């Protein structure tokens, strides 16, 4: 039942740009929400949890924040190691309308 | 410490049931969210299902219901493809949930799974 | 209906066995009622999702 609509697809920024990702929840969720990082060949890798918090040995440079249905992940200093997957994940599993990732977007480096 | 490692990925024929494990090892708590995450090549991570493991309280995608059962053991988390298609090729990953606030901090590395007829 | 009165019950039988794994026992009270309160809002949230 829930959908987390993430935008944009992909993104191309330069080194020392700001990145904006975007995941609009289909219902009220709160803090139900999580940012993930994935490079090809590797598990995901948690960077923010409860909408805002920065997890454990996560670059500073991660921010992540949620008005209403809307959230945001911040990336404020992008470096080339920045380049990856990024997914947000909404919901609960018992919740009625379970847990659901964003359709990710892809980071590009310039 | 806390890991999670995923196996019984193979190449299937479509229909021929199929079981993943996922052994569950350095976990301090008793219960919690042992969920199981899939990704077909080129594509997004995909939710199927969870099982909190103190109890037999499953939880499924809405499309992964039927197609998937999922199963608790003393060391191991099942995950049985009860009659796998060619849209069900994948990496199956275990993801646990150490606070049982919703977010997912401990990653199998995945488990190939092919469908081919 | 059906799935959705079944997901309702397995939610607050779930609810149920989160409050009886943290049963009443100086730190282990401010320990027992930190949980109380996460299994609270838990159950609280969970159970939003069925009343829309």
């Amino acid at each position: 039942e829930l959908v987390m609509t993430q935008t944009p697809s992909s993104v191309s920024e330069p080194v020392g740009g700001t990145v904006t990702i975007k995941c609009q929840a289909s219902q009220s969720i709160s803090s139900w929400l999580s940012w993930y990082q994935q490079k090809p060949g590797q598990p995901p890798k948690l960077l923010i949890y409860d909408a805002s918090n920065l997890a454990s040995g996560v670059p500073s440079r991660f921010m992540g924040s949620g008005s209403g249905t809307e959230y945001t992940l911040t990336i404020s200093g992008v470096q080339r190691e920045d380049a990856a997957t990024y997914y947000c994940l909404g919901g609960y599993p018992a919740a009625s309308y379970r847990t659901a990732f964003g359709g990710g977007t892809e980071l590009e480096i310039i | 410490q806390e890991q999670l490692v995923e196996s019984g990925g193979r190449l299937v024929t479509p229909g021929t049931a199929l079981t993943l494990t996922c052994k569950v090892s350095g976990f301090s708590l008793s219960g919690f969210w042992l969920n199981w995450v899939r990704q077909a090549p080129g594509k997004g991570l995909e939710w199927v299902g969870a099982i909190y493991r103190g109890s037999g309280s499953e939880w499924y995608a809405s499309w992964a219901k039927g197609r998937f059962t999922i199963s608790d053991t003393s060391t191991t988390v099942t995950l049985k493809l009860t009659s796998p298609t060619t849209e069900d090729t994948a990496t199956y990953f275990c993801a646990a949930d150490t606070t049982d606030n919703g977010y997912f901090t401990i990653w199998g590395p995945g488990t190939l799974v092919t469908v081919s007829s | 209906s059906g799935d959705s009165d079944e997901d309702l019950l397995k939610a607050v039988r779930l609810i149920k066995f989160l409050y009886q794994s943290n049963p009443p026992p100086r730190n282990r009270r401010r320990r027992w009622r930190e949980r109380q309160r996460q299994i609270h809002s838990i159950s609280e949230r969970i159970l939003s999702t069925y009343l829309g």
